[PDB]
């Protein structure tokens, strides 16, 4: 299994690369993506003078009256910056890095990879930077001694009151690990803005950085052994990384006129042709039911070309929105009008029924923006229908209500600086 | 229209004197009810690896006040009185002053119920 | 040769509490192995001492430093089960008080798991270890029967007014002034021993308060006692700034 | 079968072709497929009218807007007719506001007494006495120290009266044992069961002990399900060094604190993920199989038809009305998700007729026993699937009122898909069988009338084919062992409830004493509970006509 | 005439004239107890602002006063459990629901003015012109929805209950009064924005090790609680605020979230300690313990060591010169309790601080361990050994304003006879200010509602009727059961 990987322009990145070469556990760059996820953590400077000026800390409309305090963090972020990275990193002139992004109203912590290496998770961190921003505070501002628990939530928010910082002004791409679904789901806990907003709302970069990490989180929740390596693998290629350039052929040739029936067409007429599937019966009234040769192929057909149909319902529509009915009608009308499953078995388009449920309902969810691989809406399928959702919401245009900027600004602000995010292709390739 | 009132000895009572000490009160004058609270005295052992064994307390005597002979579950260590005017309370302190032969306390306010129950 | 302090305080209930923890006490009277067994209502007198487990001689132990280093008890090194004696001290100037009486068992006895509660003190270890540290206990000055007893269930009475006659309240009747001396006549979970034991006189009140280590408004009162006050405010201070930060 | 066809048809009569309240639906051809629509409005309904009324009052009494059907948009409610519901196997009436969880006491009870059921293990807590306290636990120990546990967990400072619904009871797989014990405070395997199902209870639970215990209902009210293990907890500490004459602080004893207070104590339910968050006893933790040994129609009949009905009609009402109905959602409520697979017969209908299909195709393989059981392969889940969804369409499209009734899409494939799972699980004895056959009946509905059900129904029936018998991680369970916290099963309504029924009917079929645990047959195996296990259907139905009396009120310390 | 014979020593109701024996403060017992529990169980706040965005932008709509009165009408229509798109369902009977209604308060002087005053919590009636003015700097221009599903819906179910109830029946009702599809993308915008952009939860969720889930006792701060408590709002004794909101929060946390408190909220006895400690610090201070915002004394280790240590005398003294509260069977694990929480308000109070009434708290349980040579059963001790080096720390787990405070947090976790101290010190930090609210507005606002069968104002004098029979709760089934 080999296959090429085309970046968003449609240029030839690497030739001939082995699928389990690419894998999360084998590849150096998906590896170098996890532990950036897992030790970067953006800190809102602020958002910590405001509630120390305010006293709105501490969640949603929590606001200590009588306690303000009156720091000019934003003026000497640089000094905090300097005495934050004195203070986080392990050794002198480690990968330790702090930057001081968009002017001083937020940092970059960026904790040696020692500290990863010595904690069972990405926690290390989040808790690092806080308690690194926590002393820098009441270092250089002279917070009188019965002043410290202010400064300290202006941080931490209501920890350890509450499970995670609610309220905080610290926080990274990964949720608490508490929050998980299940066995392994920490990567997937990434909501669709952040990686829209990571990319700079790049459709095939925000599409191939989620479909890194569904991938990574599921083949850390023992998702592939066996066969079901090369299974995921062919699908991570195929629509993630844009292998051989399908995605990005079918969207040119559907771009203009196109609809969700001619990438359908340009689906089955691909895999025909390839060989992946071929006429087993035909039945009297000349419908041909077909056979899948190759079934993890067809499965990375059938993925392939539902990030292909979402990209041109979302862009003829430029509306995030219908990226629920894409996922949905794609393979279901794949299946009707070839006699296989579609992508995932039924598990994509049960996922995008769903997902298309709980952003037209009363039921809760949100826009196509708010789900992640972990939400339990989404959670089912192996990793081929998220980075559809992100490249969705990626591609729209000031449709959606909560948009990249209202959930995600410290995040994009903080994480588009980081070349391997804006470029996850090249980074992989 | 009542005020109601407490006294609290310095040492729990032994029944003797909580004997001639309630049986005079019932002669005071304004008293509509009477109460006695302090230490239970068990007649077994109910807790421990000694469970169910025979305790005589010393405390425990059948106390005779009024031609009524009541058998104490407890050390009176404290008693409050019920009295519908203040000109009793001195009575009452004047009492207790004479015939407990140690330090004591007098207070006053809403003690027994002052409310209704089931 | 550190000589410690124990406690500060020059009051007199800075002395007795220093006597407490030091061990330094007066036997103030005598009681036999017998009659102490008895009264700990454990087993039966005269017997010899159940084990839990075969002895450290023979069971065989792991090659520990510590085990090499820490010479066991002999109540454990015939594997003796673990017992307790438990005591109930008056707040009415009694000779000890719960924490100083743990500080004792603490200071003075090798292997014992002392317990603090607000009315009670166990005291838990190897059979004989605990036999031990209740005879001291019982002989000596920081317990007097009057304001003190063994007390293994329904504690209730340290905080409540002594007696009329000045002994200390109990549900179960442990001990009792018999002939103007405290005699025990019942294990510490109060059921019946066959005999009666004779713990003495009662020391009377003057000289109780002269020896107590409680703290009252009445005898030596804690407002005056500027020292241990001192070092309240001394330790409170120290553990809040070394909570904000530790220099 | 036949005679369950006709009480299908009896039911369409009781609704549609007979007059209910005013609506006037008096006369009628369930056979036809026209009506004429008289839009009397919520009006018609008379308890509608009940509705109408005090809420109205209130409006007045308390000072603001409480409830106007005027502010249902366009029309008020009703403008087709209010016909009543009809409990399926039973021929109580019941109109569709009182089968609302909110408003049947009975529904209620049946979650109060799931809720605050613990059954804790005892084996471990006798041995730690006899061991290492020296203290031999005979019978007559174990007599009195029930007794003492008896009254003590009911509290003893809580209400004498406000807390008789709290009690505890044994069960032992030692038949010689619970010989002696005063049989007050046993629960006896040997005679609430049959000789082989006592037979297989006894050897699954082997020689252990264990108590049934049930904490006050008012006090799983007040606090969560969590409270269930700790109040039980504390009762039995408190049982143990009150029984056994042990002092309460030394060391030793704390090893037994522990060994009676959680070392065997087995939850209904578990921890839910954060979005979910919840704790142990919550319907979101309780497995399809607990569900199904809570219900204790295995222990009372041989049919297994029946069995499985039973175990669905209950659990879409758990499942729906109070799990997804309430937690999860809240709101007006998904009573009419749920009276779908308990109420009209439909599903019994297609049920007995998939026994008739089954018995008549493999030799009677539908009925009790084990060996002539068909072996689980696709050919047969297809065959019985298929033929179950394509006469259950056939009755939709042919009796117009069963269309009617089951008017949203989500309640007729909810009947067709469990009716085909149920028939495939009994035919086969495998639950995962009778999975796929649901999903199959679901595929068959879809493509077959063009629609399957609301925007997302079909979430775990298109992930429900290709789980059914996947071996990965988070996919994957015997049906016995899942439940609603599955990943495919967490958020979505008219499954669950038949999910169970599926997994009881792979065991009913074969005569089995229990689905997945022994110790919660045995435990709600006892008829003194207020709600009767043993038929919870008609349950449902007593509490809709105001004649169930469920434990946890409050009126003896409320003002009257 | 009669002779009455009892070992139990009837707890009389602090500050009241009710006397109620110990078995009918339990809240199996106690009907008020219950109510209470329920109404902040059954409450949450939805904003109003984000969900209008929603609509403005998605659809285009105007949304103008009578918009919002037809709306507000249709929610307090739905909110109880009814329809109102579709047609043939059941229905949440009128009289089992009739505790449950949406109001809407609004930082907006005029928005609220011209909306339907039947809906509208009146921030100006109803807070003083002070108070009403931080309320409204502290919110903003923002409108904001006090629901209160019913009780019986929560007692059937938990605290995680409450949201997803109330964002169904706000996203229905905003279906049903603007005009729009039943199902669409802006539909699920308002269902997001009510279940968690703009909701405001009682408490929050706990870690998974405490099998217990959102909106619970655990999850809800000592602000929380000292923003629920509507004393602050109605009386302007610093210290009165204070000791109800230990009085409420004892209950709320011994009793029912862990399963003693009792005397916090009885025999006015903290209460006589915490007012000669206002006296003591009026003389000594140059009257701090009066309200203001400048008369506070900054809070040092000085302060509150003459503080704490002044109070802990006095209660010792107290308690040897006429305990009347000792000889209850079960130790005095209550004296310590009740001391440290007078010494943590007359802290509070004097600094305007609340870690310095958590340090007063401490330092008085040190002096009565040193005095007495007592402090409680085996437990109890942990919290304060420990948290007397936590008040200042800003680590991570440890440290945080008092206000942020909860059952949650670690040290505070698992003993009784804490909380309810904690609580009523928050409060006490900012009463002495005369603060509107402790940490949150919208829970103080929230709860400024006559409608509640629970008054929140008197939390103490509500338990006081609780526990006499003359408490009327909600959530009762009589129309269902049979008689
Ligand atoms: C606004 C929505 C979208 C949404 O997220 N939920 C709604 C409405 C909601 C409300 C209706 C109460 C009200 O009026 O306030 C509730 C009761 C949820 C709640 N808040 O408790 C509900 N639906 Ni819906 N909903 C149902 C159903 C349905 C079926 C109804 C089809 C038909 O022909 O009537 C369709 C979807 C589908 O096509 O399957 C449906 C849609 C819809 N459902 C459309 C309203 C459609 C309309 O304008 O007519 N529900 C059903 O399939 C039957 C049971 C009924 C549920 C009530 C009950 O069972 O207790 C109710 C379940
Ligand atoms: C998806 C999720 O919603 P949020 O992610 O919270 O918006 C979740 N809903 C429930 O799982 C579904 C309840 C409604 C079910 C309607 C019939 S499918 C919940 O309440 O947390
Ligand atoms: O209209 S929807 O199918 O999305 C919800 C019906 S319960």
């Amino acid at each position: 299994d080999t296959v090429d990987i085309y970046d968003d322009r449609g240029k030839l990145l690497e030739s001939n690369v082995d699928i389990m070469s690419l894998a999360p556990t084998r590849n150096a760059a998906i590896k170098k993506i996890i532990l950036d996820t897992k030790r970067s953590v953006a800190v809102s400077l602020a958002g910590i003078q405001g509630a120390l000026a305010s006293g709105k800390m501490g969640g949603k409309g929590r606001q200590i009256l009588g306690r303000g305090l009156n720091y000019d963090l934003v003026g000497n972020a640089d000094a905090i910056a300097e005495n934050v990275k004195n203070l986080v990193q392990v050794d002198e002139g480690d990968d330790t890095s702090v930057k001081v992004i968009k002017g001083g109203k937020s940092l970059l912590i960026q904790a040696p990879s020692s500290r990863i290496a010595a904690g069972a998770d990405y926690m290390s961190a989040t808790t690092v930077g806080a308690a690194a921003v926590t002393q820098t505070i009441i270092d250089m501002f002279g917070t009188d001694m019965y002043d410290a628990p202010i400064a300290k939530s202006a941080v931490w928010g209501s920890y350890p009151q509450t499970m995670d910082l609610m309220g905080g002004n610290v926080q990274g791409v990964l949720s608490i690990p508490q929050n998980n679904e299940g066995l392994g789901f920490s990567l997937r806990n990434i909501m669709a803005n952040h990686i829209a907003a990571i990319t700079s709302r790049g459709a095939m970069n925000a599409a191939a950085l989620s479909s890194i990490y569904e991938q990574s989180g599921i083949f850390e929740m023992g998702g592939a052994v066996g066969m079901f390596e090369r299974h995921q693998l062919l699908g991570l290629a195929c629509q993630g990384l844009n292998a051989n350039n399908v995605v990005y052929d079918i969207v040119k040739e559907n771009g203009k006129d196109g609809t969700i029936g001619t990438v359908i067409e340009s689906i089955v007429g691909r895999a025909v042709e390839d060989g992946v599937i071929s006429v087993d019966k035909t039945a009297p009234s000349g419908y041909k039911f077909y056979k899948a040769n190759d079934v993890p192929m067809w499965n990375a057909y059938a993925a392939a070309g539902t990030l292909a149909a979402t990209f041109v319902n979302c862009g003829a529509g430029r509306a995030a929105q219908n990226v629920s009915s894409t996922l949905l009608y794609f393979n279901d009308i794949l299946e009707k009008e070839t006699g296989l499953p579609g992508c995932d078995y039924g598990k994509v388009q049960g996922v995008a029924v769903g997902f298309s449920f709980f952003s037209h309902s009363i039921y809760g969810g949100g826009g196509p923006g708010v789900f992640n691989g972990n939400h339990v809406v989404t959670r089912h399928s192996r990793g081929f229908a998220i980075p559809c959702v992100c490249a969705a919401v990626a591609l729209d245009a000031g449709t959606q209500m909560f948009t990249i900027e209202s959930t995600s600004g410290l995040i994009g602000d903080v994480f588009g600086s980081i070349e391997e995010f804006r470029q996850p292709i090249k980074a992989v390739a | 229209d009542s005020i109601q009132i407490e006294i609290f000895p310095s040492r729990i009572l032994s029944p003797e004197t909580a004997q001639k000490l309630i049986s005079e009160l019932y002669q005071v004058d304004g008293i509509i009810r009477v109460m006695v609270q302090g230490p239970r005295l068990p007649e077994r052992v109910s807790a421990g690896p000694g469970t169910g064994e025979k305790v005589e307390h010393p405390l425990r005597k059948p106390i005779q006040i009024g031609d009524q002979v009541i058998e104490l579950k407890i050390s009176v260590g404290r008693i409050r009185l019920e009295i519908e005017n203040a000109e009793t309370k001195e009575k009452v302190r004047s009492v207790c002053d004479k015939m407990l032969p140690f330090s004591f306390e007098f207070r006053e306010g809403h003690f027994l119920r002052r409310k209704p129950t089931v | 040769a550190y000589e410690a302090q124990y406690y500060p305080g020059a009051t007199s209930v800075g002395a007795n509490r220093r006597k407490h923890m030091s061990g330094k006490l007066e036997k103030l009277r005598e009681i036999s192995d017998e009659d102490l067994t008895a009264v700990l209502g454990h087993r039966a007198p005269g017997s010899d001492y159940p084990s839990t487990h075969p002895p450290l001689a023979e069971m065989g132990e792991p090659a520990c430093s510590i085990r090499e280093a820490v010479a066991a008890t002999p109540g454990a090194a015939a594997g003796d089960r673990v017992r307790y004696v438990q005591f109930a001290d008056s707040m009415y100037n009694a000779p000890a008080t719960p924490y100083f009486r743990s500080y004792f068992a603490a200071i003075n006895f090798r292997g014992v798991d002392p317990g603090t509660l607000s009315g009670r003190q166990i005291v838990e270890a190897r059979e004989r270890d605990m036999e031990q540290c209740a005879k001291v206990q019982m002989e000596t000055e920081m317990t007097d029967p009057a304001l003190a007893g063994m007390r293994g269930a329904t504690v209730h009475g340290h905080s409540v007014r002594l007696q009329e006659d000045g002994v200390m309240f109990d549900m179960l009747d442990r001990r009792r002034l018999e002939g103007g001396v405290i005699i025990m006549d019942k294990d510490q979970v109060a059921i019946p021993l066959d005999r009666k034991v004779n713990l003495g006189k009662p020391m009377s009140s003057e000289e109780a308060a002269k020896r107590t280590t409680i703290y009252r408004v009445d005898n030596v009162a804690f407002r005056d006692d500027a020292e241990v006050i001192e070092w309240v405010h001394r330790v409170f201070d120290q553990r809040t700034s070394y909570g904000f930060q530790p220099k | 079968a036949a005679d369950i066809f006709a009480k299908f048809k009896k039911s369409m009569e009781v609704k549609f072709t007979q007059e209910y309240g005013s609506n006037k639906q008096a006369g009628g051809d369930i056979t036809g497929k026209t009506e004429k629509f008289l839009r009397l409005g919520p009006e018609q309904d008379a308890r509608k009218q009940e509705m109408i009324k005090a809420g109205k009052e209130i409006a007045e009494k308390r000072g603001i807007a409480f409830y106007n059907p005027m502010m249902h948009m366009g029309a008020p409610l009703g403008q087709r007719a209010i016909t009543p519901y009809t409990i399926s196997g039973t021929d109580i009436v019941a109109e569709p506001d009182d089968l609302h969880y909110v408003n049947n006491a009975a529904m209620q009870q049946m979650w109060d007494d799931i809720r605050r059921t613990c059954i804790v293990g005892l084996d471990m807590a006798h041995e730690t006495l006899e061991k290492r306290l020296g203290k031999e636990v005979t019978p007559e120990t174990i007599n009195h120290y029930l007794e003492t546990l008896n009254h003590a967990m009911p509290g003893a400072e809580t209400h004498p009266a406000l807390v008789d619904d709290c009690y505890v009871k044994i069960f032992t797989g030692d038949d010689e044992l619970a010989d002696e014990i005063d049989k007050q405070y046993v629960i006896n395997v040997n005679k609430m069961f049959s000789e082989e199902q006592a037979a297989q209870i006894k050897a699954s639970i082997g020689k252990t002990t264990w108590q049934a215990i049930h904490i006050p209902t008012i006090v799983s009210r007040t606090t969560d399900g969590a409270q269930t293990s700790r109040w039980a907890a504390m009762q039995i500490g408190m049982s143990f060094i009150s029984a056994y004459a042990m002092c309460a602080g030394e060391a030793a004893v704390a090893d037994l604190s522990f060994a009676a207070k959680h070392a065997a104590l087995v939850s209904m339910g578990e921890m839910l993920p954060a979005r979910r968050a919840r704790g142990p006893n919550e319907p979101g933790g309780l497995s399809f199989g607990h569900l199904s040994d809570i219900v204790q129609t295995s222990r009372v009949s041989k049919d297994p038809a029946k069995i499985a009905l039973e175990v669905v009609g209950a659990g879409c009402m758990l499942y729906d009305q109070i799990w997804l109905g309430s937690y999860m959602s809240g709101g007006v409520g998904f009573t009419q998700y749920a009276t779908a697979a308990y109420t009209d017969d439909i599903l019994d209908n297609n049920t007995y007729y998939d026994v008739d299909y089954i018995n008549d195709k493999y030799n009677g393989a539908a009925n009790l026993g084990t060996d002539n059981k068909v072996k689980a392969t696709l050919d047969v889940v297809k065959d019985i699937a298929t033929e179950s969804t394509l006469y259950g369409i056939e009755t939709y499209e042919k009796f117009p009122t069963a269309l009617e009734d089951h008017f949203g899409g989500s309640q007729r494939a909810t009947v067709l898909a469990a009716a085909s799972g149920v028939a495939c699980a009994l035919a086969t004895g495998n639950a995962n069988a009778g999975l796929s056959g649901w999903y199959l009946s679901m595929y068959v509905h879809k493509e077959a009338w063009g629609r399957l059900g609301f925007f997302g129904f079909d979430l775990q029936d298109q992930c429900g084919a290709t789980n059914v018998l996947s071996y990965q991680g988070d996919e994957g369970l015997p049906d016995e062992l899942r439940g609603p916290n599955y990943p495919n099963y967490a958020m979505n309504v008219g499954h669950q409830g038949g999910y169970a029924g599926i997994a009881q009917a792979a065991h009913s079929g074969r005569g089995d004493a229990f689905t997945v645990n022994p110790l919660l047959k045995v435990c709600f195996a006892d008829e003194l509970m207020p709600f009767n296990f043993a038929e919870p259907r008609r349950e449902f139905g007593r509490g809709a006509i105001r004649e169930f009396m469920p434990a946890g009120e409050r009126s003896l310390v409320i003002p009257a």
